[PDB]
């Protein structure tokens, strides 16, 4: 832990950091990807039976 | 400091030997003329009504002449 | 005496007075940093009348201060967990001592 | 008091089934109304003032007013549903009343006080007491489950055939009901103590355990399968309804 | 678009009785495959995709319909 | 918990029973307007006739409008 | 666990030291607020609140008026079992 | 606390700790699953299955109530 | 099987609130927990069954309250709505009771509270397998009952006694 | 041993009976 | 298929909200807490995840019902439907803003907490953060790896479990015949009451001062903070009455 | 915080000042970067 002025602070355990990063960034990736495929279609662009 | 008995307040069974003598204080007054009135006669007359019209109704919903009662 | 156990009590409320409506003002502020300004301004109040002499004006400007407080106070205010109406209050707390457990009651004998 | 209420009630409802009903079909007829107006007014009143009680026993023994007119109106359903759940309810009052009353007796045997603000806190020095009276406290509000809510709702389904009204009236029981029995356990056992009033207790003994343990037999059995009381019944409730018509 | 699946190949299917439009027809194979492919969203997109093609040109018609009758009210009313 | 107060006053009849910034029926004029928002939503719903504003007609199904299916007689 | 008496008295100096008006050489865990520093009594309140902030207590209103010197402060929050 | 401790309740009370609580849970575990035995049979006796999955399932073992109520003219 | 999702909280729940005295805070957070479990996995082989593998299932234990046309009895009923309702019912538990485990590991009372959290999932799965009216009303009190009990878990705090009234 | 004693009655003397 | 989306997202919420308490020593005020967006990676990236899927972040757990329900209303042409969309699309603004002040105000805003509770703080064991991460998982696929089997046009995963009638079936005409800007609405609303939590609770500084000067901006504050005295009316007419009346006229 | 009041409190809030308790608005997206480039590594590989 990191000490400033009466106050500590300690870190945070690493695979509770790792843990967390990586979920969100699983999440981000997962919207992106949806947002590649279904964007179009939901902006009303194009329709999932076009081809 | 002995004893299961519990120790008496004599605030609390004063509190308790009040409501126990509740008829002694009851004098006519014209609050309690309206909730007799209100709440001693009238309000068990309306719901008698109220159910022998509920028989009434179900007497002419099914063809039936009106029920006599009492 | 009585002149100054007169503005003794007076002093007393005014106190109190204070220490309520600077605790108003941080649950309104919420945030540090406004809670700066907002405790200045409450305290530039209190110094503006705080040479006055004449007693029936004190009376009538604690008693003007003290409905202000009543008035624009929270209606959420913070209280700490274990503090009366926080919500860790009376939980799990301590057994009363002088509690006694009687054995072997109700026999037959 | 466990005599009075649990076995002294039941003669005048029962002389209503014997007697009253039976023998004058006609009659019964023209005083439906009357006995609707006069039960539901009963359920209702005698509720309320059961919240305002102070006294463990008055609570309880006030309780009794109500269940006992919902009986009545079960059985001037004149029907199978609400005969057959007056007498159920009969029976089941007669073991939750008495065991409530034992419950109060317990505690009054031990501190000789009957007013609710002396006690408090009880859970934590008579737990065991303390979970027997909350089970029959239960059983007062005819939970499913308990053999209470099998008379309970079997008069109410007796009561909405007949007349819509005294079905709605009767059932504001279980509002009022719950209100004054959660407030009785909750007011005894729940909170602190208060070493100033009690500072002395003991749970129950070998002897008050026992004593319980057939009445809490009792309403579970009836509660989960009434079946081998109503089985016993039918056919003289059948024939307590049709007498006096050939239809 | 005519009726192409009878009334017994609609029951024979357990069709919800929301779903006896005209692509009853498309909707048989469709939901054949959900329960074969344990109702996946990445599975049966091409039979999906006829059907969803099916129900919304039917949308689009009754939406044309709705027109010509717009149409006429507006007739009426200045011809008033 | 800490010491429960023995009463050292005579109770009030009202005592087994016993919100402060508004007052009783403040608090009633205050709640029935917001019901009144509600109804006054209810009333422009009305008169907006979205019903009458409807872009598609109505849904006519095969055989008789499902008539044996729903039920009907045969 | 509790806290110490020496961390008390040494965190209740240094809110104390931390006052505009009160200069930080004759802070001594025995002074008084309003005749060895001097300060107005509204100014103890705002010192009072910050010993309450610190240690993260609520003192009723009636005793926190009757904390007029460190020590008496001192006392109060080491006597105190959530401190 | 310090009644508490002279307090029998079935729940165990504050802070319960009992010395062969991993033999008595254990010995629990082994109650608990010689009940689930008659459960089990008496459910597999009186499910009532009365389509046939599209695929074989695990009940399609222990249970024999599949595919029976087709002529339900003949239910009483 | 199906009546092992229904009654394995209730048993795990009858022995941390009648043996909870010999196992402790550890003992009656692991069996409420296990038995909370089983039913949970069985829940999901319930969903395989019934609505991928569109097959229903229908028990009817015995009579519950039979007087002339009143026919309520202890049936079960497990159709698609039921099994959604039973994944979403003992899934959510089986995680709040290992959650339990962890929150309420000081406690004073944990295997109380563990055996509370037990009943209600009973009754909850009572609520939602009921196959007439009146199976469905004992898990629609049983549920409130549960939540009475939790809301003034600790009786000591005037604040939750008033809750729990009020719900109720 | 557990706390407190069930139904309140203190054990006989070791080797003997209730 | 909303209520099994639900039960992963508010469950994430209460749950990860509960290790939030444990860490600062059950406190429960979000005005004393501030900061911990780094003192709590585990437990604010779980609180993201769910107050993201409630608001209907497009493509989580919370898009693909909510956004369904508020176009079904839509092609609802009647006065009940209409009502409903109206106060349905009106609140996804208003649930917008209190999750993100929510966000803003437990972790991102600089702390307000006190010294003491900072001190101790710490993370989820196991058993708290398991759990927490599944549900983080079902709020991230399972309105994906649901949607066609519940609502899927012409579905028969229900099979007879529930009946609409073919008079009430709006499922198709909402998902073909409706403009591409009902489609949006829940997004332009979300958005904005993201941007009004971030300008209230992080640039406004003087927007407290009217709840303290002006009456009627009081005691606007005061209705919708004790639940537009729904409870108080309740306790004073009618809970009050019923009491009264079993002493003062039965009795 | 110009007044005396005001600057005492500003005074007593020094220890807000933490490096890992201040600037907690830059933590607001945890994995963003992550997430955003296994997108790119995925985009170039679909292309081919
Ligand atoms: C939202 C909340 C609203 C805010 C509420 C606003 C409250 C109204 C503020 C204005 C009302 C007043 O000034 S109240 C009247 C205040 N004036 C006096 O009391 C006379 C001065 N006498 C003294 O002794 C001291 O200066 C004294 C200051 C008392 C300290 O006492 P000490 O000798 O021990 O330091």
């Amino acid at each position: 832990g990191i000490t400033y002025k009466g106050v500590t602070v300690h870190t945070p355990k690493t695979w509770h950091t790792v843990t967390g990063k990586g979920l969100c960034a699983v999440m981000w990736f997962w919207i992106l990807y949806r947002a590649k495929q279904d964007g179009p279609v939901v902006m009303g662009w194009r329709h999932p039976w076009d081809g | 400091g002995g004893g299961m008995e519990t120790n008496k307040n004599k605030f609390i069974e004063d509190w308790g030997s009040a409501r126990e003598n509740l008829e002694h204080n009851f004098r006519w007054t014209r609050r309690n003329f309206a909730l007799i009135g209100i709440f001693g006669i009238a309000l068990p007359i309306i719901v008698y009504k109220g159910i022998v019209k509920d028989f009434h109704m179900q007497d002419e919903d099914a063809g039936r002449p009106h029920r006599k009662f009492l | 005496a009585a002149y100054f156990a007169r503005r003794a009590a007076q002093k007393e409320r005014v106190r109190i007075l204070y220490r309520r409506a600077l605790k108003d003002t941080l649950n309104w502020a919420v945030h540090r940093h406004i809670f700066y300004r907002d405790a200045s301004d409450l305290r530039e109040k209190f110094n503006v009348n705080q040479d006055v002499e004449d007693v029936d004006r004190i009376d009538k400007l604690i008693a003007h201060g003290e409905a202000e407080y009543n008035k624009w106070r929270h209606p959420d205010p913070y209280i700490v967990p274990w503090a009366p109406g926080g919500s860790k209050f009376c939980r799990n707390p301590t057994p009363p001592a002088g509690i006694e457990i009687v054995y072997n009651y109700g026999l037959e004998d | 008091s466990v005599i009075l209420a649990g076995i002294l009630l039941k003669f005048g409802t029962y002389g209503f089934l014997r007697f009253s009903i039976p023998m004058f079909p006609e009659a019964t007829l023209c005083f439906t109304p009357f006995i609707y107006t006069l039960s539901a007014i009963a359920i209702i009143y005698t509720s309320l003032t059961t919240l305002r009680q102070i006294d463990l026993k008055k609570i309880i023994a006030y309780s009794s007013v109500a269940h006992m007119n919902l009986v009545t109106i079960g059985m001037f359903s004149l029907n199978i549903q609400g005969i057959g759940g007056s007498i159920l309810l009969m029976l089941s009052h007669g073991l939750v009343s008495s065991a409530l009353f034992l419950c109060v007796g317990v505690l009054y045997d031990r501190h000789k006080t009957r007013l609710v603000r002396y006690y408090g806190g009880l859970v934590s020095t008579m737990p065991n007491f303390s979970t027997i009276f909350f089970f029959f406290t239960l059983a007062n509000m005819s939970l499913p489950g308990t053999s209470s809510f099998i008379g309970e709702f079997l008069i109410l389904v007796g009561a909405f055939q007949r007349n819509s009204l005294v079905a709605t009236l009767a059932a504001l029981g279980m509002i009022l009901g719950a209100a004054y029995s959660l407030w009785l356990y909750n007011r005894v056992v729940s909170g602190n103590l208060k070493p100033d009033f009690l500072h002395k207790f003991s749970d129950l003994n070998g002897r008050e355990v026992f004593i319980f343990i057939p009445f809490l037999v009792g309403l579970v059995w009836m509660g989960v399968y009434p079946k081998v009381f109503l089985d016993c019944m039918h056919t003289s409730v059948s024939n307590l309804v049709q007498h006096g018509k050939f239809h | 678009k005519k009726m192409i699946a009878t009334q017994e190949e609609m029951s024979a299917a357990k069709i919800a009785l929301g779903s006896r439009d005209m692509c009853a027809h498309l909707l048989i194979p469709l939901n054949k495959c959900r329960q074969a492919e344990f109702y996946l969203p990445w599975k049966c997109e091409d039979e999906r995709h006829v059907y969803e093609k099916c129900e919304y040109e039917l949308v689009m018609e009754r939406m044309l319909a709705m027109k010509k009758i717009r149409e006429e009210e507006a007739l009426a009313k200045q011809n008033k | 918990v800490g010491k429960h107060i023995v009463p050292d006053k005579p109770l009030s009849v009202n005592d087994e029973l016993m919100a402060d910034t508004v007052g009783k029926y403040e608090a009633l004029a205050w709640l029935s307007g917001g019901l009144g928002f509600f109804v006054g939503l209810g009333l422009l719903a009305v008169l907006n006739d979205k019903a009458s504003k409807v872009p598609f007609t109505p849904r006519v199904y095969p055989y008789d409008n499902l008539r044996v299916e729903l039920g009907g007689e045969p | 666990d509790h806290l110490s008496r020496e961390a008390v008295v040494d965190r209740v100096l240094d809110v104390v030291k931390s006052f505009p008006k009160v200069d930080p050489s004759k802070v001594t865990p025995e002074v008084h607020f309003q005749n060895d520093l001097g300060l107005d009594s509204l100014d103890t309140v705002e010192i009072v609140m910050a010993i309450e902030e610190e240690f993260k207590l609520e003192i009723p209103d009636k005793e926190a008026d009757k904390i007029d010197s460190c020590s008496l402060a001192i006392e109060y929050v080491y006597n105190h079992p959530m401190s | 606390g310090d009644f508490r401790a002279k307090v029998w309740s079935m729940t165990g009370g504050p802070n319960c700790r009992p010395k062969h609580w991993r033999r008595n849970t254990a010995i629990a575990m082994f109650g608990v699953f010689l009940v689930c035995i008659p459960i089990a049979k008496l459910s597999a006796k009186l499910e009532q299955r009365p389509h046939m999955p599209v695929r074989p399932i695990p009940s399609q073992i222990w249970c024999k109530n599949f595919g029976t109520k087709d002529d339900y003219e003949k239910e009483h | 099987m199906y009546l092992l999702i229904v009654f394995l909280p209730l048993l795990g729940s009858s022995v941390a609130g009648f043996f909870g005295r010999f196992l402790g805070s550890e003992g009656s957070a692991i069996m409420t927990t296990t038995c909370v479990s089983f039913s949970s996995i069985l829940s999901l082989i319930a969903f395989y069954e019934v609505a991928l593998g569109a097959s229903a299932c229908y028990l009817r234990i015995a009579p519950w309250i039979s007087s002339e046309m009143f026919d309520a009895s202890w049936g079960f009923l497990f159709d698609s709505l039921t099994v959604v309702m039973l994944i979403v019912v003992t899934f959510i538990s089986s995680l709040v009771h290992l959650y339990s485990i962890s929150y309420m590991s000081e406690d004073p009372h944990s295997p109380r509270f563990m055996c509370y959290l037990s009943i209600f999932t009973f009754f909850m799965l009572m609520l939602v397998t009921g196959d007439n009216f009146l199976q469905l009303f004992l898990g629609w009190e049983g549920v409130g009952l549960a939540s009475y009990l939790l809301i003034h878990f600790w009786f000591t705090r005037l604040q939750a006694d008033k809750a729990a009234i009020k719900a109720m | 041993r557990p706390k407190g004693y069930f139904m309140n009655r203190t054990p006989p003397a070791p080797g003997q009976s209730r | 298929f909303h209520l099994m989306n639900h039960a992963f997202f508010k469950a994430l919420l209460f749950l990860s909200a509960g290790s939030v308490i444990h860490a600062m020593s059950d406190e429960q005020d979000m005005r004393k807490m501030g900061g911990l967006a780094s003192s709590f990676p585990l437990t604010y990236a779980m609180m993201l995840i769910g107050s993201l899927s409630l608001i209907g972040f497009p493509f989580l757990t919370g898009f693909y019902s909510k956004d369904v329900i508020l176009e079904l209303a839509y092609t609802k042409y009647t006065i009940s439907g209409n009502f409903a969309f109206w106060l349905g699309s009106v609140s996804v603004l208003f649930t917008s803003y209190y999750s993100f002040r929510l966000l803003f105000l437990t972790f991102l805003v600089p702390t307000n907490s006190f010294g003491r509770d900072i001190s101790r703080c710490h993370d989820a064991p196991i058993p708290m953060a398991i759990p927490l991460i599944l549900l983080a998982l079902g709020s991230l696929f399972v309105g994906y790896l649901a949607k066609d089997m519940m609502i899927g046009l012409g579905t028969n995963f229900w099979a007879n479990s529930l009946l609409v009638l073919p008079k009430n079936e709006i499922l198709a005409e909402s998902e073909f015949a409706a403009p591409t800007i009902i489609k949006l609405i829940p997004i332009l609303f979300s958005t904005l009451g993201a941007f009004v939590a971030y300008n209230v609770n992080l640039v406004a500084d003087q927007f407290q001062r009217a709840f303290q000067t002006s009456t009627f901006c009081n005691r606007l504050y005061s209705f919708f903070n004790k639940r537009w005295f729904f409870d108080q009316v309740l306790n004073d007419f009618l809970v009050r009455s019923f009491l009264r009346f079993g002493y003062e006229v039965s009795f | 915080p110009l007044g005396t009041t005001g600057e005492f409190f500003r005074r007593r809030d020094e220890w807000r000042k933490h490096p890992m308790l201040s600037n907690q608005m830059r933590h607001a997206l945890p994995g963003i970067g992550i997430g955003v480039g296994a997108f790119c590594v995925y985009l170039v590989g679909e292309q081919i």
